[PDB]
């Protein structure tokens, strides 16, 4: 199915993914077309932070949803 | 083990361990004007920046961190603080993000998830779709940069016709908009209608973070920030966000 990402910079992707992806996957094709590490990537589903172990299933993500890319920060 | 003390703490296993682990810290506070600050040590500004955020903005809590949240302000910050290094996955010590933070804990507001709207429109050569957003999703909101400009229109490519398309926010009611920024920490004015801020300086990979509210700033280290209306802001926040529009 489809699903679309909001980049870093607001640019709209689309990325073919299953419902049994999860969140690694999911980073790992967003690296494959924005270059981003997955360790530098933080994604949003309608303000829910999603994780790593965790499949698009889990957080019950259909097709079409829009997913949210931020830098993820690292500060102390 | 049992699923009714995974679930009444809102943890997985692994989450839950790391919870019981930092129950042992002591996290000491001190009052500036009408704030409690925790002391800065081991990594601790992004904890300590969420928290003074949630005072400027008022927040309160549901469930386990309604009594956990209490007893932070009454003076004793472990279990609340203990609950945000797990909802992390995070351990004493670590950097981290106060946005994935304030985003794991806004699940646990008391707040009008219930009533919550954001009425939106986006504009392109498919056409103009009108759309609305609901609950805490409405109130948590992706940005360039923090403040209303960037806010209530937002740019993009539209998949379908090719061209530029264009989103914005053409009503508003919330219990509170959380902005947080997209690309890193990114330098424009604070809306005077924010309660408080998030600011981020150094590295995103090795930084520290501080908030600002009521015309200060709190940074839990360095005791003698100056307030910069202009700053690099990872956050904004504001409480009742409401607006109705117009645009010709
Ligand atoms: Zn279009």
């Amino acid at each position: 199915m489809q699903i679309f990402v909001k980049t870093l910079t607001g640019k709209t992707i689309t990325l073919e993914v299953e419902p049994s992806d999860t969140i690694e996957n999911v980073k790992a094709k967003i690296q494959d077309k924005e270059g981003i590490p997955p360790d530098q990537q933080r994604l949003i589903f309608a303000g829910k932070q999603l994780e790593d172990g965790r499949t698009l299933s889990d957080y019950n993500i259909q097709k079409e949803s829009t997913l949210h890319l931020v830098l993820r920060l690292r500060g102390g | 083990t049992d699923k009714s003390i995974l679930e009444y703490y809102g943890l997985d296993a692994q989450k839950y361990v790391i919870y019981l682990q930092t129950l042992a810290q002591k996290w000491n506070v001190q009052y500036r004007d009408n704030f409690l600050i925790l002391e800065w040590r081991d990594g601790n500004s992004w904890i300590s920046s969420a928290i003074v955020l949630l005072q400027a903005a008022k927040i309160r809590f549901k469930g386990f961190l309604t009594e956990a949240w209490a007893k932070l302000l009454g003076g004793d910050p472990t279990d609340f603080v203990a609950w945000c290094y797990a909802s992390c996955t995070a351990k004493v010590g670590d950097f981290s993000d106060a946005n994935w933070l304030l985003a794991n804990l806004a699940e646990h507001f008391d707040a009008d998830y219930t009533n919550a709207f954001l009425k939106k429109r986006v504009s392109c050569n498919c056409g103009i779709k009108s759309y609305e957003l609901r609950g805490l999703e409405a109130c948590i909101q992706p940005v360039r940069a923090t403040n209303l400009l960037h806010f209530k229109t937002q740019y993009s490519n539209c998949p379908t016709c090719g061209a530029n398309n264009t989103d914005e926010v053409i009503e508003a009611s919330l219990p509170y908009l959380l902005l947080f920024a997209t690309d890193g920490p990114a330098t424009v004015d604070c809306d005077e209608d924010a309660v408080g801020t998030v600011v981020f300086v150094g590295s995103t990979n090795s930084g520290h973070c501080y908030t600002q509210a009521a015309g200060q700033a709190f940074d839990n280290l360095a005791k003698d920030r100056k307030f910069g209306k202009k700053s690099p802001y990872i956050t904004a926040m504001y409480t009742r966000f409401a607006f109705k529009n117009e645009t010709s």
